[PDB]
């Protein structure tokens, strides 16, 4: 269990409490923007990955 | 001769609390249930978030 265990803050309370990290890691997608609308061609890589 | 009170300061009023712990008065009962964790029982009282 490399998830954190959720520890109640009082007896028969009802809330427990952890840690939730969050990042971006970035992967590849293209999207490509035609020069029909913009004279140059955009090729974009995406957001990425939320991890 | 039953009477807690508890004054807290102007900045302390919200959410001041008391958290009352109450403990067996014998040897056996902290023996015999300390691993279950029901040898102690602890409570709170707060002053309620109200409107």
């Amino acid at each position: 269990n490399v998830l954190p265990t959720l520890t109640e803050l009082a007896a028969g309370n009802g809330t427990f409490t952890g840690s939730l990290q969050f990042t971006i890691v970035p992967n590849n997608t293209v999207v490509q923007i035609p020069s029909s609308l913009t004279k140059t061609s955009f090729a974009v890589y995406t957001n990425g990955s939320l991890a | 001769q039953n009477t807690l009170i508890y004054v807290v300061p102007n900045g302390s009023f919200v959410g001041s609390n008391i958290k009352l712990t109450y403990t067996t008065t014998d040897y056996a009962v902290l023996h015999y249930f300390y691993s279950t964790g029901q040898y102690k029982v602890f409570k709170t009282v707060s002053v309620p978030n109200v409107t």
